[PDB]
């Protein structure tokens, strides 16, 4: 059971993106799409760094996006996190 | 950040590309410090937000214990964590990791003998093998080679390979002697 | 002369390289033959001498012939390795040296860790004049010079790589002609690349398979001084048969886990030894006649030896071996001791061993 | 032929009980659990024989004064003076013994080779009794799975 | 086998809807679509 749980975690990470939840094949329609998306577009480390950035940065200096995310975080309303969508899906026809 | 924003918002713009070839150097310098995330903005639209990732934060995140914590969190949120509360657990993990990173950054404020013995053994033992070749006595050995013999050729070949194996055993013995000497 | 000796030598090279594997479990066949003859071996009579029993009457000369044949076949297997498998090993090492010299500049931009045996030893092959001898890319020295010429200095790069600075331009310019013929043995000795051969021999000696085959040689040779050394060659079946490789991988796949489990068992048994050495010492007598007792837990090293030798091997545990606790003030304490020993050591830890093996299979 | 010979000797009818393996397909699953990895089991038994033979070589060379089996000390029955007998002993009594060969052979206390023989016995127990039999069980369980 | 059966049941429920039999991804094209569908649109408790 422990080994199967390890395999479950590994294949979950290799098949889906942790934040968006989109399968790897859709990203892989562009070469290296999955790892490009999971290391640049939807990096969980990047999200953690952004939370650190908002916490350390002063409230008054916040931009519009920063203020939006700050308000929704302070009210603990997790919808700024993309679920089922990405920049690629939103601009499928437009970008490429 | 301005150039990256423009580049990502236009996949195909030759002029902006040309400015990119003008500005790799700054871009390459700022690559570690430029963060990129996607959020669902107020316009019901996915937008990319670019921010500053500090060097200290990067190093603290690349500390191994933080990575062990990340692996444990992923294991948990995948195996027992549900779909609904996944990104609440993720924010709790992010908050705790940020706190431990800040504390670590605050507090942090301001074999070879065996390898040498092995190289010495190899050098000496192979130099001993090279000494026989560097003797210039093969002309004298041509006494029985000038009298051509298939047996002579076979014996010379076998003796050369046997001398190689002799040298390997001498190398092993020297390695063991150096080992006993080097602990002692 | 020079035209034909090399040709015949290459003929021998090719024959051994072709016949390497057949000469490899030919060696195993001879090893099973010698070990089958050795089963008819009796001690008979100061020095004791071993006499090989033989109903046929000629088994001793047959065994000697087989021993000589085995020590010859092992040598031919060494030769077959050095003809067939070592060029590929050198080709590998050369391709990685070239591709770390070029793309990482492992000897220009940075330096080896001094804890890497091969990283330190490969420093010689950079300056050899017969480099990529096996690797196809003959332009690696010039590629590295083009990549790092301006920054780290063309003179430094060329001196590191052995490229003749003042002589390459002259070679482009007027070239002087020198009479050279292969018939000149001194010219051949000048032509051979000493340092590259030294590096090659170092790589071969560091090779694992060559060391295994050298061990196979030495064991076969010592088998003449003592015939029983040929029994060690039966260990070669693990590599001879890939069918046994699956069964052996079932064990070696979790080898670190097994070693750690054995260490943990030793720690647990040592804890039990501490408990016994403190409170249960009057129960470890092992003598038959009561006049003189053999106390196995008066000295704690002896007690630990006893616990890991007799206690662990015993099916019930340490209690099957130690005295009976009936009618004693510490009866219940010792019962808890024995039951916990049985359940933790005999039942669970051995179950951990079996579980590791089964999980490796799965 | 077995049924016919059963008339000359009635006990030959006991061999017909081997027909249940084919008569009942319910037993076929249990028997396939064994026969599915039959080659692996045979190779494991061969490897066990090789390992025990290596231990026999070691014992025949260095540990021969410990293999006496006689009760009265007047005449000893030395089970490792001839190495074929020693190998027979190691695969008959040693392998079957729960603790290993050491549960059967003499005690090494107060001897110059005490630690050597302890290593011998412990390695015998761990490799033969523990691991190889665990390999057999693992093969059967893996066949089931 | 018992543990694998438990896992089978769990992943069946997490991947498909019990009544309709549609995969989770189609519903998840809208955020929280699967649990919204299985708790409001196609709830077996609601059918009972
Ligand atoms: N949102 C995501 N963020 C990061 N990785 C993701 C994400 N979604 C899927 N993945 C995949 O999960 C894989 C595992 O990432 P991660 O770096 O945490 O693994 P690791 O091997 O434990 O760590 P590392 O090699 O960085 O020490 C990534 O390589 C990527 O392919
Ligand atoms: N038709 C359906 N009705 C209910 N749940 C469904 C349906 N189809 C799929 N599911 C999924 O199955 C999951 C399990 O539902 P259920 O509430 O029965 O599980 P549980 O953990 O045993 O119960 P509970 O948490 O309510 O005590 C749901 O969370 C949902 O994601
Ligand atoms: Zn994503
Ligand atoms: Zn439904």
């Amino acid at each position: 059971e422990l080994r199967d749980q390890q395999e479950q975690v590994k294949e979950d990470m290799e098949t889906k993106c942790f934040i968006c939840g989109i399968g790897n094949d859709y990203f892989d329609t562009v070469p290296h799409g999955f790892e490009t998306h999971t290391l640049q577009e939807h990096n969980l480390a990047n999200y953690l760094f952004f939370l650190m950035y908002l916490i350390n940065k002063d409230e008054t200096e916040h931009t519009g996006q920063e203020s939006y995310v700050w308000k929704m975080y302070q009210e603990r309303c997790w919808e700024f996190f993309p679920a089922g969508d990405c920049f690629r899906k939103q601009y499928e026809d437009q970008l490429n | 950040v301005l150039l990256t924003n423009l580049s990502e918002h236009m996949p195909n713009d030759t002029r902006l590309q040309t400015f990119l070839e003008l500005a790799e150097s700054v871009l390459n310098y700022f690559q570690p410090f430029l963060g990129r995330i996607e959020i669902m903005g107020s316009a019901k639209r996915i937008e990319r937000v670019y921010f500053e990732i500090s060097e200290s934060s990067r190093t603290q995140w690349e500390k191994p214990q933080v990575k062990e914590s990340k692996r444990q969190f992923i294991f948990d949120v995948v195996n027992e964590g549900g779909e609904k509360e996944k990104m609440e657990l993720f924010v709790n993990f992010c908050e705790d990791t940020i706190f431990e990173m800040q504390l670590a950054a605050q507090i942090s404020e301001s074999s070879i003998l065996t390898v040498r013995s092995a190289l010495f053994a190899l050098r000496y033992n192979i130099l001993t093998l090279m000494r026989m070749l560097s003797l210039k006595s093969l002309k004298k050995q041509m006494k029985k080679v000038k009298k051509m013999t298939v047996k002579d050729m076979v014996t010379a070949f076998f003796s050369s390979y046997w001398s190689i194996f002799m040298t390997l055993l001498h190398f092993v013995a020297s390695v063991f002697r150096g080992f006993f000497r080097i602990i002692c | 002369f020079w035209k034909k000796i090399i040709a015949y030598q290459q003929k021998l090279l090719n024959y051994f390289a072709r016949n390497f594997y057949n000469m490899r479990m030919l060696a195993l066949f001879v090893a099973f033959a010698i070990n089958f003859i050795l089963l008819f071996y009796k001690v008979s009579t100061i020095a004791v001498h071993y006499v090989l029993e033989e109903s046929s009457g000629y088994m001793e000369p047959t065994l000697r012939i087989l021993a000589i044949l085995h020590t010859v076949i092992s040598f031919f297997c060494i030769i077959g390795y050095y003809c067939l498998k070592v060029p590929l090993v050198i080709f590998k090492r050369e391709k990685e040296v070239a591709r770390k010299l070029e793309f990482d500049g492992l000897y220009i931009t940075e330096q080896p860790s001094e804890d890497d045996i091969k990283g330190q030893w490969d420093r010689l092959v950079i300056n050899t004049q017969s480099f990529p001898n096996n690797y196809w890319d003959k332009f690696v020295k010039r590629k590295v010079m083009d990549k790092y010429g301006e920054f780290y200095g063309r003179d430094r790069i060329s001196e590191l790589l052995g490229m003749d600075k003042a002589a390459l331009d002259f070679s482009d310019a007027r070239e002087k002609k020198k009479p050279k013929k292969d018939s000149s043995l001194s010219a051949v000795l000048n032509s051979i690349d000493v340092k590259y051969q030294m590096w090659k021999l170092g790589v071969v000696f560091t090779d694992n398979s060559f060391l295994y085959l050298a061990w196979y040689m030495t064991m076969s040779v010592l088998g003449h001084y003592n015939n029983f050394f040929f029994a060690a060659h039966l260990l070669d079946i693990a590599m001879g048969f890939k069918t046994l490789r699956t069964i052996l991988s079932s064990v070696t796949h979790n080898g670190k886990q097994l070693v750690l489990t054995v260490g943990l068992l030793a720690v647990v048994v040592y804890l039990y030894t501490v408990v016994a050495f403190n409170f249960f010492r009057k129960f470890y007598n092992k003598s038959e006649d009561g006049d003189t007792p053999d106390m196995k837990c008066d000295d704690m090293l002896t007690c630990y030896m006893f616990h890991m030798y007799v206690g662990v091997r015993a099916g019930g545990g340490i209690g099957d071996e130690i005295e009976d606790p009936a009618g004693d003030e510490y009866e219940i304490y010792r019962i808890i001791f024995d039951i916990t020993f049985f359940f933790f050591v005999i039942v669970i830890l051995l179950a951990i061993i079996q579980g590791l093996i089964i999980d490796a299979f799965g």
